[PDB]
C-alpha cells in the first residue's frame, strides 16, 4: 500500500504524468504560418493591455 | 479423492493409535481395541450406502470429540522429534563431480564404479524417454504413474533419482 | 531475426580444477590470488593494524588525562575546588543592562 | 459441539460436509485437477532426471509469484475509497500520532527543566 | 608508579594469622608453591628486561600549552583570536571531562574497598563526586555536538544574568 | 546474459512523436532524405 | 479466482486457500518436499508466510 | 538446581539413546532393572528435586 | 590530499597500458597500496582538524570515510571481475576507470572545506554511478532505475546549490573552518524554514529518508555488484556526511524543523524492517535493510548530542562494511544460480561450508551482535535518543527485535533447510569469493579492539 | 560427523555466560548477554535440516 | 599531437593573462570607490564576546 | 576451502610473525621512554612528546 503505490503516486508517478500532458499541449501544432502568427497578435495585445509591458 | 472403504479404513487405523495413546498400558489397550473393532463389525455388512455414509461422518464426528490431543507420533513421522533430523547429512551425488582429483585419488574404487553407473545412465536415458513419449496418450499423462521396462535390457524410465537417493543415515 | 542464442555458464573448476577463481588463464589466476593475498591481508591487514595500534597519543587522550592528574594534584593541594562552574573569568565580562 | 473453524485453525477435512457427498462432476473435477498436476510432473521429471543438464530448472510459477508481488502491483492500482482511505489511515496516521506523543513529552519535559524542577544531578552524558 | 595523592589509598591493615584448627591451610601451601613456581620466574624474566632497559635510557616529555586570550577577549569575528581561543577551549574540555573521569575512579574505588561499609566510609568520595559533577555539568551540559567557547560564554552568562536576577531580588 | 533492447523497444523511438494522442495519430515520420 | 478488483495491485494472480504448507500431505512426494510445493503449481500470494517456520493453520483440538 | 536438573537431563538422555531415540513416555516403561544405573540417578534426582530432607 | 588523489589518477594510465590479461592485478594491486596509505590520514589532533591546504582537509569524520572510501575499490574489482569475464577489454578499462573515477570524486568529496566545492563533487559522484547502474546492470528495468536515481537526487540537490550561493552572499565565505567562526544563528521565519530544507533535503535523499527511499531498492535490485557496493557503502553514507557538516549553520532551527523527520525515521526504521521480513529479493530485502539502518543515522544527526554524533560515526563506517559484505554474499549465490529470488536456492549449508559461515558473521553484525561496531553504533543512538525522549526505547526496542527476526530468517532461508532438489551446479567456492569476504569481516571486526578510530570527531 | 563442532559450540556457550557472570559493568554483562542467546540459537538449531528446529 | 598541445597553452596563456588583468582592475576600481566614499564603509568599533550577548540554545 | 583458510593463514603470519618477533625485541631490548621533565630552555621534537618508541618512530616519519 505504502511503498509500491502510495508514496509513488504522490511524487514521481503523478509528476511524470504532468509533464508528458504538458509536452502534448506545447507540440500538438497543425504547423500552419497563419495560425502562429495569430497568436503573435494576441502576446502583443496582452502584452500591452494585461501587463502593460509598454509602460 | 479417497473411496468410502479407504475413509474406514483410515478412520479405524488413526481411531486405534489415539486409543493407544490414551490407554497407554498394553493390557488396557488390547482390551479397549477388541472394543473397538467390535463397533466396526456391528455395520461391516451395511448395504445401504447412504446409511454408511451417516455411520461414517458421525465416527469422525466421535473421534474429533474423543481424539488425544496429543498423541503419540513416531519419532521419525512428519511431526515426530526425529523428523527431519538427517536431512542436513544427505549430500546430493552430483557434488562428487566437483571434488579436486586429490580427492578422488583417495577413493579409486568407489570412482571407478561411480563411471560405471553414470555410463549406465547416459546409455538409457535415450530410451527411457522414447518408452514415456509412446506410452503416454495424447494430451499428457492423466496420472503420475511411471510404467516398468517393457524389455530385457531396459531400465525403468526416470530411475536414477530413486535409485541413488542418499540414505536415511547418510552418515 | 538474427540474434546468437545465448552462451552458456561456463564452469571454471572444468578446465582447471585447481582454479583460483580469478582467471581463465592459470599463470595469471595464481599471480591476482598473491597479490590479492599479500597486500590484503599481509600488508594492509597485518601492518595496518600494528600501525592504528601504535598511534601516537591518538586526538591527545593520554595526554588529557596527565594534565588533569597535574590539575588535580594542584588544585587539592593548594585548597582550590577541582572544577569551578565558571569556564571564563567574570572579570572579563559584561552582561547587558 | 460442531466445528466452529477459524482464520488461523481450519475445519478438519474429516469434518466437512463437502468431503463425503461427493458427487460425479465433482470426481471429474478431481480428475482434472490430477491431469494438470500429473502434466506438470512430468515435464518437470523430464528435465530433472536429464543427465546432461547442469543448472537450474527455471519455474515459470515461481517467477510469476516474485513478479506478482512488486512489479505488478501498481499497474493494478487505483485510487479510490478503500485504497485512499487505508493510505490516508496507515501512510500519515501513525506519523501524527507519534509527533503529539513526543511533542507533549519534549514540551512537558523542557517545562520541568526550565523550572529547575527536573532532576538531573548526575547527567552530564547525552 | 603514579601519585598516591591524585589517586588516594588508605594505609592497609591485614590481620595476622591466627588459627584456631590444627589442620594445615591449604592456601598457604599454595601461596608457597605459586610464589616458587610462578613468581620467582617471572621476576627473574623482568629483572633481564629492566637490565636492557637500563643501558638504553632516554625521555619523552609532558607537552605542556602555554596560555592564550580566551573568546571572552577575542573580538567578533576575529578568526585569527578566536582560532586560537577556541582551540584552548578545547583543551580545556578534555581535560575536565579527564578530571571528571579521575574522580568517578576514587569514588568507585572507594566502593569496592570499604566493602559492606561503603555507603557511611565513602561519604566524603561521594561528596567531591557529586560537586566536580555539578560543576562540570554548569560548563558543558546542554552545549550540543556542535559546541564552542562562543556557546559556553553564552551558556554561562546565561547562568550569570539568572543569579544576578535571584540576588537583586533577594 | 546481459539484456540489450529488441526491436519492440526500439520502435518506441521510431515514430513521429513520443507521446501519441487523438490530435496526432494522423502523423508520420517524415522522409529518410528529407524529399517529399 | 482473481483477488477482488479493488485497488490493491493484485492484478489477476490467482486467490488460493488460506491455508499453511503445514497442512498439505507430508507424504506425498513433493518436489520441494520442505515447502510441500511441485514444481509448477500457482504458488499463494503469502506462500512466504504460510511456509511451515511461520503462520500455522492447522485445525486445532479445541 | 544445577547439580541435579543436569543429572535429570543426562539421566533422559540415556533412556532415548537406548530406547533408539524415542522421548515418548508412553513408550518406555519396565526399565528400572533393565538400566540400573540410570534409575539410580534418576532417582536421586527426582528427591533432589522434590526437596527429600538433606539432598 | 594530493598524495591521495594523484595516485589515485595514476590507476588511469595503468589500467590502460596494461597487459590486456594483467588489468586486474594491476589495478587490484596498486589500489591494495593506495588504500596502505591512507592510513597516514589518523594524525589526528584532540582541538584542530588536519588541514592541508585551502582546498582540502580531513578531521575524524572524513578519516575513517575516507579509509573505508579507499579500502573499497580494491574489493569492487575482485567481485566485478568474473561476471565481467566475456567483456571485451576496452569496456573492461572503461569499466574500472568508472571506478576510479569515483574514487578520485569521493576522496575530494569527504576532504573538500569549500561547500561549494563539496557540492560539486558531491554531485559528481552521480555520472559515474548512474553510467555503472545503466550500461553494466544486467536487467531491462535498469533504465528506469538510473532515472529514479537521477531525478531524485537533482531534485534535492538544485535547491541546495541555490541554498548554499545565498550563504555566501550573506556570510562571506562557505569554507567550513571560516563557517565555524562566522556562524550565526537561524531565526524563525518562513524564508529560514525553506532554507534549512533546502540545505537538508539534498542529503535525506541521499541517506535515504523514509519516505523518500524508493530510488533505493530499484536501483540495486538493477545494479551490477560493484555498484552495489559504493552505493550501500559509501554514496549512502555522503548524505550523512553532509548532514552532520551542515547542520552546524543551522542551529537553532533545527531544534523544530527536525521533528517530522525525526518521525519519519522512527516510524520509518519499524515499517522498513517489517518490510524486509516479505521481500522475496534477497537483494531486496538488503537495500530495506539499509534505509531501516541508515534511519537511526538520520536521527541520530538531527538531536544533535555528543552521543549520538559518535552513534552516527560509528553506524556509517560499521553499515558500509556489512552491507557490502551482504550485497557479496547475495551476489556469489547469484552467480551460481543466475537468479536474486530468497526462496530458489535454500540449504546452502549443506552445500557450502565456509561460506555459510560468512553468512553468520555477516548476519551477526547486521543484527549487531556486542561488542561488534555495528552495535556499539546503534548503542549510541539508543542511549542518546532516549534522553532525547524516554518514550524513543520503545521504537528503538521494537526494531532490535525486528532486525534480529530479518537477518536470521535470511540465514535460515538460504543456509539452512533442504537444498533444493533440481539446482545442481553449485560449485565450490572459489578462493577470490573467500578472499572477498574476509576482507570485509576481518576489519570490520579488528576495529572492536580500537573503536575510538570511528567515533568522529566528538570523541 | 560435526561432534568437533559441536564441542567448540558448547564451550563457547560456556566462555560467554563466565564473561556475563564476572561483568562488572553493564556493557561487558551485555557481551554475555547476548552472546549466551545467540549461541542457543545455534545449538538449538544444530540439526538445521528440520524445520522445526529452525523454527 | 605537439601541435594541440602547444595551440592550447599559446592560446591559454594569453586568456590567463587577461583574467588575472580584469581580477587586478576590479579590485583596483574596489579599493578607489571605498576611498572616494568613506561615509559609506566606515570602520566599524569592534566589541568583544565578552561584551556581546548571544542568546543561549541548549540541546536537550 | 580448506586451501583458502591454509592461504589465509600463511599470508597473515607472513608478516605477522616478523611483526610478533619485531615488537617483543623493541620491548625487550629498546623499552618504553622515561617521563621526565622539560630540561630548561630545552625545545623537544613534536616526537619526543611520546613514550612507545613505535610511536615515537610514525611520528618522526609519518606524521
Ligand atoms: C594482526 C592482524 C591479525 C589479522 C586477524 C587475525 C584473525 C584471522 C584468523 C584467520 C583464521 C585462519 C584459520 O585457519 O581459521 C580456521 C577456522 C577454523 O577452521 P575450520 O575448522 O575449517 O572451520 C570451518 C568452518 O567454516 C568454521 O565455522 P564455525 O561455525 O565452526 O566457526 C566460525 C565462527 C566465526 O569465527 C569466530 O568468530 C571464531 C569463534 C569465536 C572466537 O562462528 C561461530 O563459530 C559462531 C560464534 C559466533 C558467536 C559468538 C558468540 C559471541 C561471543 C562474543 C565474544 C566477545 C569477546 C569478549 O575457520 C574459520 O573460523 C573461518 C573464519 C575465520
Ligand atoms: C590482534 C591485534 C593485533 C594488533 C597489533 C599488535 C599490537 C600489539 O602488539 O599490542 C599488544 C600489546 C603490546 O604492548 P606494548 O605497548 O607494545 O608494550 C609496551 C610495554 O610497556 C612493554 O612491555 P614489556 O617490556 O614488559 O614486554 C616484554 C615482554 C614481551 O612483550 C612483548 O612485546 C610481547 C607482545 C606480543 C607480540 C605482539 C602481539 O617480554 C616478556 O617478558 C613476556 C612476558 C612473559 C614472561 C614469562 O601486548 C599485548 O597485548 C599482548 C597480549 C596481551 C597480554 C596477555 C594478557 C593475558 C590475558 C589476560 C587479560 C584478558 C582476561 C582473560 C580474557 C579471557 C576471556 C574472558
Ligand atoms: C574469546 C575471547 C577472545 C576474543 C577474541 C580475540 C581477542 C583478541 C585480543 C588480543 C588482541 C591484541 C591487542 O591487545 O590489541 C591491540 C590493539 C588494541 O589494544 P591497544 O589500543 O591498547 O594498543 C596496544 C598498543 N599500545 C599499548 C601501545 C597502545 O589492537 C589494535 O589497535 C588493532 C587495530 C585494528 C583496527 C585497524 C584496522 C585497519 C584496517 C585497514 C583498513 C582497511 C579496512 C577498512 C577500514 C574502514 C575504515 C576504518
Ligand atoms: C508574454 C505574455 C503572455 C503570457 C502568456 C504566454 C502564453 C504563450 C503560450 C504559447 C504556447 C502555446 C502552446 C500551448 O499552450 O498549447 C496550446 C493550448 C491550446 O490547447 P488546449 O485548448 O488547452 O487543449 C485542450 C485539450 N482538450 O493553448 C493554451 O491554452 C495555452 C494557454 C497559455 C496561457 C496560460
Ligand atoms: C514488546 C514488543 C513486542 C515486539 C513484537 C514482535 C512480533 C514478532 C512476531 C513474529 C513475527 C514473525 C516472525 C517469524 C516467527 C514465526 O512466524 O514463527 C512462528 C513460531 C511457531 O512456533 P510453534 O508454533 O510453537 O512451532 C511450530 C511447530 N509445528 O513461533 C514464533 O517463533 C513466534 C512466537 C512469538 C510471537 C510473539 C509472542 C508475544 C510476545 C510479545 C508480548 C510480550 C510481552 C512481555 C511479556 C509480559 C510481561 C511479563
Ligand atoms: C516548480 C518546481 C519548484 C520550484 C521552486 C518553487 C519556489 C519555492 C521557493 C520557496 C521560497 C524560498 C524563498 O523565496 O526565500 C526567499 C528569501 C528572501 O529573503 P527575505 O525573506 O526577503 O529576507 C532576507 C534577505 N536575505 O531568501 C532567504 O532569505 C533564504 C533563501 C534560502 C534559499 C532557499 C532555496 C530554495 C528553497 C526551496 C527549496 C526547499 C524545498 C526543498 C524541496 C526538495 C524536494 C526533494
Ligand atoms: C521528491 C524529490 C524527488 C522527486 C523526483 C520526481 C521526478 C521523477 C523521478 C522518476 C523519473 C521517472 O521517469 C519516468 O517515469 C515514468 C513513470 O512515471 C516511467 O514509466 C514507467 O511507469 C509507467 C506507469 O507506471 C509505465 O506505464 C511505464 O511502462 C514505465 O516505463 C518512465 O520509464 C520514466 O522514464
Ligand atoms: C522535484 C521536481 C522534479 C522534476 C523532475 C522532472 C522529470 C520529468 C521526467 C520526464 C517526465 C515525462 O516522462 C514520461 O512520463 C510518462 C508517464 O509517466 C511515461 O509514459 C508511461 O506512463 C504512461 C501512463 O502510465 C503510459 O501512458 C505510457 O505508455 C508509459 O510509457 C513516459 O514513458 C515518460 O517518458
Ligand atoms: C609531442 C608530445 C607527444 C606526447 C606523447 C606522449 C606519449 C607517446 C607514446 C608513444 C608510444 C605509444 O606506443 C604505442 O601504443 C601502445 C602503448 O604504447 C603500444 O601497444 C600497447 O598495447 C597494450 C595496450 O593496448 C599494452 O599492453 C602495451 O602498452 C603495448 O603493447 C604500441 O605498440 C605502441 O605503438
Ligand atoms: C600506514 C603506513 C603508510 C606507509 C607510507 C609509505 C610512504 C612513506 C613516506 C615517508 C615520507 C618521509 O619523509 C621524510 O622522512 C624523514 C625521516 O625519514 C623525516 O625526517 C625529518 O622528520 C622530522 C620533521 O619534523 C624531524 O625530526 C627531522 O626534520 C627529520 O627527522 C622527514 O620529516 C620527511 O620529509
Ligand atoms: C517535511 C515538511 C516539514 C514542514 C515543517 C513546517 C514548519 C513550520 C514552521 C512555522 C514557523 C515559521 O516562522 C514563523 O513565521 C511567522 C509568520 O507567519 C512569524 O511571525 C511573525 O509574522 C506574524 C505575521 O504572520 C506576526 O503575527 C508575528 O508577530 C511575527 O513574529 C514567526 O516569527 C515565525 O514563528
Ligand atoms: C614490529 C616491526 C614494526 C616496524 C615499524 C617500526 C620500525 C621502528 C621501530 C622502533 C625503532 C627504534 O625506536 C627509536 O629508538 C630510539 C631509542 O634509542 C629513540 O631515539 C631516542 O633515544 C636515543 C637513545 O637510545 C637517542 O638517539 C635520542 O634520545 C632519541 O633519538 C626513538 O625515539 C625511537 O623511535
Amino acid at each position: 500500500l505504502l511503498d509500491l503505490i502510495w508514496l509513488e503516486a504522490i511524487l514521481p508517478k503523478t509528476i511524470s504524468l504532468a509533464q508528458m500532458k504538458a509536452s502534448t499541449l506545447v507540440t500538438n501544432q497543425k504547423g500552419l504560418i497563419k495560425l502562429y502568427f495569430l497568436s503573435f497578435l494576441i502576446t502583443i495585445l496582452i502584452s500591452m493591455i494585461l501587463f502593460n509591458f509598454h509602460e | 479423492y479417497l473411496t468410502h472403504q479407504q475413509k474406514v479404513l483410515r478412520l479405524y487405523k488413526r481411531a486405534l493409535r489415539h486409543l493407544e495413546s490414551w490407554c497407554i498400558h498394553r493390557d488396557k489397550y488390547r482390551y479397549f481395541a477388541c472394543l473397538l473393532r467390535a463397533r466396526f463389525d456391528e455395520h461391516k455388512n451395511e448395504k445401504d450406502m447412504v446409511k454408511a455414509t451417516q455411520l461414517l461422518r458421525e465416527a469422525e464426528e466421535e473421534f474429533w470429540h474423543g481424539q488425544h490431543p496429543q498423541p503419540y507420533i513416531f519419532p521419525e513421522s512428519p511431526g515426530g522429534t526425529s523428523y527431519e533430523r538427517y536431512e542436513c547429512y544427505k549430500v546430493p551425488e552430483w557434488c562428487l563431480d566437483d571434488w579436486h582429483p586429490s580427492e578422488k585419488a583417495m577413493y579409486p574404487d568407489y570412482f571407478a564404479k561411480r563411471e560405471q553407473w553414470k555410463k549406465l545412465r547416459r546409455e538409457s536415458w535415450e530410451r527411457e524417454v522414447k518408452q514415456l513419449q509412446e506410452e503416454t496418450p495424447v494430451g499428457g499423462p492423466r496420472t503420475e504413474a511411471l510404467p516398468p521396462a517393457r524389455k530385457q535390457g531396459d531400465l525403468p524410465p526416470l530411475w536414477w533419482h530413486i535409485v541413488t537417493r542418499p540414505r536415511e543415515r547418510p552418515m | 531475426w538474427q540474434e546468437d542464442p545465448e552462451p552458456e555458464d561456463e564452469n571454471l573448476y572444468e578446465k582447471n580444477p585447481d582454479s583460483h577463481g580469478y582467471d581463465k588463464d592459470p599463470a595469471v589466476d595464481i599471480w591476482n590470488m598473491r597479490v590479492v593475498f599479500f597486500f590484503g591481508f599481509s600488508i594492509v591487514l597485518v601492518l595496518g593494524s600494528t600501525f592504528v595500534a601504535y598511534l601516537p597519543d591518538y586526538r591527545m587522550q593520554e595526554w588529557a588525562r596527565r594534565e588533569a592528574e597535574r590539575l588535580v594534584k594542584y588544585r587539592e593541594a593548594h585548597g582550590l575546588p577541582i572544577m569551578e562552574s565558571n569556564c571564563f573569568d567574570p572579570s572579563k565580562i559584561q552582561l547587558p543592562e | 459441539p460442531k466445528y466452529e473453524a477459524s482464520r488461523l485453525s481450519s475445519l478438519p477435512t474429516t469434518l466437512d460436509p463437502a468431503e463425503y457427498d461427493i458427487s460425479s462432476e465433482t470426481r471429474k473435477a478431481q480428475a482434472e485437477r490430477l491431469a494438470i498436476r500429473s502434466r506438470l510432473k512430468r515435464e518437470y521429471q523430464l528435465q530433472y532426471y536429464d543427465p546432461s543438464r547442469r543448472g537450474v530448472i527455471e519455474d515459470p510459477a515461481l517467477v510469476r509469484w516474485t513478479y506478482a508481488r512488486s512489479a505488478n502491483i501498481y499497474p493494478n492500482f487505483r485510487p479510490n475509497t478503500k485504497t485512499s482511505l487505508l493510505g490516508a489511515l496507515f501512510g500519515i496516521g501513525p506519523l501524527v500520532f507519534w509527533y503529539y506523543v513526543f511533542k507533549t513529552d519534549r514540551d512537558r519535559k523542557e517545562k520541568l527543566i526550565q523550572e529547575g524542577k527536573l532532576d538531573r544531578t548526575f547527567n552530564i552524558s547525552y | 608508579s603514579w601519585d598516591k595523592d591524585v589517586y588516594p589509598e588508605p594505609p592497609r591493615r591485614t590481620p595476622a594469622p591466627s588459627p584456631q584448627t590444627s589442620l594445615p591451610n591449604p592456601i598457604t601451601y599454595l601461596t608457597k608453591a605459586f610464589d616458587l613456581l610462578v613468581d620467582r620466574p617471572v621476576t627473574l624474566v623482568r629483572e633481564f628486561i629492566e637490565r636492557q632497559h637500563a643501558k638504553n635510557k632516554y625521555y619523552y616529555y609532558h607537552r605542556e600549552f602555554r596560555r592564550v586570550p580566551d573568546i571572552t577577549e577575542c573580538q567578533e569575528k576575529d578568526v585569527l583570536c578566536m582560532f586560537e581561543a577556541e582551540m584552548q577551549w578545547r583543551r580545556d574540555y578534555k581535560v575536565d571531562q579527564e578530571i571528571v573521569n579521575i574522580i568517578q575512579e576514587r569514588l568507585k574505588a572507594c566502593q569496592q574497598r570499604e566493602g559492606e561499609s561503603h555507603r557511611q566510609n565513602c561519604a566524603k568520595e561521594l561528596e567531591q563526586f557529586t560537586q566536580v559533577v555539578k560543576a562540570y555539568q554548569d560548563r558543558y551540559h546542554d552545549l550540543g555536538a556542535h559546541y564552542s567557547a562562543r556557546k559556553c560564554l553564552a551558556k554561562q552568562k546565561q547562568r550569570m544574568l539568572a543569579e544576578r536576577k535571584a540576588a537583586k531580588e533577594a | 546474459r546481459q539484456w540489450q533492447p529488441d526491436v519492440e523497444w526500439a520502435e518506441q523511438y521510431g515514430g513521429a512523436v513520443m507521446y501519441p494522442t487523438k490530435e496526432t495519430a494522423h502523423w508520420k515520420p517524415p522522409p529518410w532524405n528529407d524529399v517529399d | 479466482e482473481p483477488y477482488p478488483d479493488d485497488g490493491t495491485g493484485y492484478g489477476d494472480y490467482p486467490k488460493l486457500p488460506d491455508r499453511s504448507q503445514q497442512e498439505r500431505d507430508p507424504w506425498y512426494d513433493w518436489d520441494h518436499p520442505d515447502l510441500r510445493l511441485n514444481w509448477g503449481e500457482p504458488m499463494h500470494w503469502d506462500l512466504d508466510m504460510y511456509i511451515r517456520n511461520r503462520v500455522d493453520t492447522s485445525p486445532t483440538p479445541v | 538446581h544445577a547439580f541435579f536438573k543436569a543429572m535429570l537431563f543426562m539421566c533422559s538422555g540415556s533412556i532415548i539413546h537406548s530406547l533408539n531415540d524415542e522421548q515418548d513416555i508412553r513408550k518406555m516403561g519396565g526399565l528400572f532393572k533393565a538400566m540400573p544405573f540410570t534409575t539410580t540417578a534418576l532417582i536421586v534426582g527426582s528427591l533432589a528435586l522434590t526437596g527429600m530432607p538433606f539432598l | 590530499m594530493l598524495k591521495y588523489i594523484i595516485p589515485t589518477i595514476m590507476l588511469m594510465p595503468l589500467t590502460w597500458l596494461s597487459k590486456n590479461n594483467m588489468i586486474w592485478v594491476n589495478s587490484t594491486a596498486h589500489s591494495l597500496l593506495i588504500s596502505f596509505t591512507s592510513l597516514l590520514l589518523m594524525n589526528q589532533f584532540g582541538d584542530n582538524s588536519l588541514n592541508f591546504s585551502l582546498l582540502f582537509f580531513s578531521d575524524s569524520l572524513s578519516t575513517p570515510l575516507l579509509i573505508l572510501t579507499m579500502w573499497l575499490l580494491p574489493l569492487m574489482l575482485m567481485a566485478s571481475q568474473h561476471h565481467l569475464s566475456k567483456e571485451n577489454l576496452t569496456r573492461k578499462k572503461l569499466f574500472i576507470t568508472m571506478l576510479i573515477s569515483l574514487q578520485l570524486f569521493l576522496i575530494m568529496t569527504f576532504t573538500a572545506m569549500e561547500l561549494i566545492l563539496f557540492y560539486i563533487l558531491f554531485e559528481a559522484t552521480l555520472v559515474p554511478t548512474l553510467i555503472i547502474i545503466t550500461r553494466w546492470g544486467n536487467q531491462t528495468e535498469r533504465l528506469n532505475a538510473g532515472l529514479y536515481f537521477l531525478f531524485y537526487t537533482l531534485a534535492g540537490s538544485l535547491p541546495l546549490l541555490v541554498a548554499l550561493i545565498y550563504i555566501q552572499n550573506t556570510v562571506g565565505s562557505l569554507n567550513f573552518l571560516m563557517l565555524q567562526y562566522w556562524v550565526q544563528p537561524v531565526h524563525n521565519s518562513w524564508s529560514n524554514v525553506f532554507m534549512w530544507l533546502a540545505c537538508m533535503m539534498a542529503f535525506m535523499v541521499k541517506m535515504p529518508l523514509y519516505g523518500l527511499h524508493l530510488w533505493l531498492p530499484k536501483a540495486h535490485v538493477e545494479a551490477p555488484i560493484a555498484g552495489s557496493m559504493v552505493l550501500a557503502a559509501v554514496l549512502l553514507k555522503l548524505g550523512g556526511y553532509g548532514m552532520l557538516r551542515i547542520t552546524l549553520i543551522l542551529n537553532p532551527m533545527t531544534d523544530f524543523m527536525a521533528y517530522p523527520f525525526i518521525m519519519l525515521s522512527l516510524w520509518g526504521m519499524i515499517m522498513t524492517s517489517s518490510i524486509c521480513l516479505r521481500q522475496t529479493d534477497l537483494k531486496s530485502l538488503i537495500a530495506y535493510s539499509s534505509v531501516s539502518h541508515m534511519a537511526l543515522v538520520i536521527v541520530a544527526i538531527l538531536i544533535q548530542t555528543p552521543w549520538s554524533y559518535m552513534g552516527a560515526t560509528a553506524l556509517m563506517i560499521a553499515h558500509g562494511l556489512t552491507s557490502s559484505m551482504l550485497f557479496c554474499l547475495a551476489n556469489s549465490n547469484y552467480e551460481r544460480i543466475h537468479s536474486r529470488t530468497m526462496i530458489l536456492a535454500r540449504g546452502l549449508q549443506t552445500l557450502l561450508p565456509l561460506m555459510a559461515t560468512w553468512w553468520l558473521l555477516a548476519s551477526l553484525t547486521n543484527l549487531a551482535l556486542p561488542p561488534t561496531i555495528n552495535l556499539i553504533g546503534e548503542l549510541f543512538v539508543v542511549m542518546s535518543t532516549f534522553s532525547w525522549s524516554n518514550i524513543t526505547i520503545i521504537l528503538m526496542g521494537v526494531n532490535m527485535v525486528i532486525t534480529a527476526l530479518y537477518s536470521l530468517y535470511m540465514l535460515i532461508m538460504t543456509q539452512r533447510g533442504k537444498y533444493t532438489y533440481h539446482i545442481n551446479n553449485i560449485s565450490p567456492s572459489f578462493t577470490r569469493e573467500n578472499a572477498l569476504m574476509s576482507l570485509h569481516i576481518l576489519p570490520l571486526l579488528l576495529l572492536t579492539l580500537n573503536p575510538k578510530i570511528i567515533l568522529g570527531p566528538l570523541y | 560427523p560435526n561432534i568437533n563442532k559441536f564441542f567448540k559450540y558448547l564451550l563457547l556457550f560456556l566462555i560467554t555466560m563466565l564473561i556475563l557472570v564476572t561483568a562488572n559493568n553493564l556493557f561487558q554483562l551485555f557481551i554475555g548477554w547476548e552472546g549466551v542467546g545467540i549461541m542457543s540459537f545455534l545449538l538449538i538449531g544444530w540439526w538445521y535440516g528440520r524445520a522445526d528446529a529452525n523454527t | 599531437q605537439l601541435l594541440y598541445i602547444t595551440s592550447f597553452v599559446f592560446v591559454g596563456y594569453y586568456l590567463l593573462k587577461r583574467q588575472d588583468y580584469m581580477y587586478a582592475v576590479r579590485d583596483h576600481d574596489m579599493f578607489s570607490y571605498i576611498k572616494s566614499h568613506p561615509e559609506d564603509f566606515p570602520e566599524k568599533d569592534k566589541k568583544t564576546y565578552g561584551e556581546v550577548f548571544e542568546e543561549f540554545h541548549p540541546v536537550r | 576451502d580448506k586451501r583458502f583458510l591454509k592461504l589465509l593463514r600463511f599470508y597473515i603470519l607472513l608478516t605477522g610473525i616478523p611483526v610478533a618477533i619485531g615488537i617483543t625485541l623493541i620491548n625487550v631490548f629498546i623499552g618504553e621512554a622515561e617521563l621526565a621533565e622539560i630540561p630548561e630552555g630545552y625545545v623537544p621534537e613534536h616526537w619526543e612528546y611520546f613514550k612507545h618508541p613505535i610511536s615515537r618512530w610514525i611520528a618522526r616519519t609519518f606524521f
